[PDB]
């Protein structure tokens, strides 16, 4: 549960929102920066289930 | 404090963080979860508030205060106790049960 209140992670597969364009002079939210890699995490596991699967031995 | 109204009503406002308060005195609680509210509300169960009070008033008069709780379940603010106020000093708190829906 990273939405909670201390992180405030704001990713959700279904908004398609893929980067977070930082802009100068503003504060640096750090729900911005969990979101930063929670976005690459969520499509490298998309990258892996289309080739892998939940216990696949390398 | 100096209650200013142009209307003939004043308020004053007291936000209270759960969030911070639990995890200061009780880190151990998943505040995470999306049931936190269901667990502060069931780790608390019945809260009172006490409040004590006068008003810089002749000893003779007095003027119509009320102590209210935000509901979040039906969106409005709930009044908890009403009282006349006045020069002497009394206690306006009331106990408003389980916080879940506040």
């Amino acid at each position: 549960n990273f939405k909670g209140s201390p992180y405030l992670d704001r990713f959700d597969p279904s908004k398609d929102r893929t980067k977070v364009l930082f802009n100068p002079d503003r504060p640096l939210q750090q729900a911005e920066l969990n979101e930063m890699q929670s976005i690459d995490q969520y499509y490298l596991k998309n990258l892996g289930d289309a080739i892998f699967k939940d216990g696949d031995k390398q | 404090l100096s209650m200013q109204t142009t209307s003939g009503v004043s308020y004053l406002y007291n936000n209270f963080n759960f969030r911070d308060y639990m995890s200061k005195y009780r880190p151990q609680v998943d505040l995470q979860s999306d049931e936190a509210r269901r667990i502060v509300s069931d780790y608390i169960k019945e809260l009172s508030i006490d409040y004590y009070l006068s008003a810089v008033i002749p000893p003779d008069e007095s003027i119509e205060i009320k102590l209210q709780v935000y509901d979040f379940s039906i969106n409005r603010w709930l009044t908890v106790s009403i009282n006349n106020l006045s020069f002497y000093e009394k206690n306006i708190g009331s106990n408003i049960g389980y916080i879940k829906d506040y």
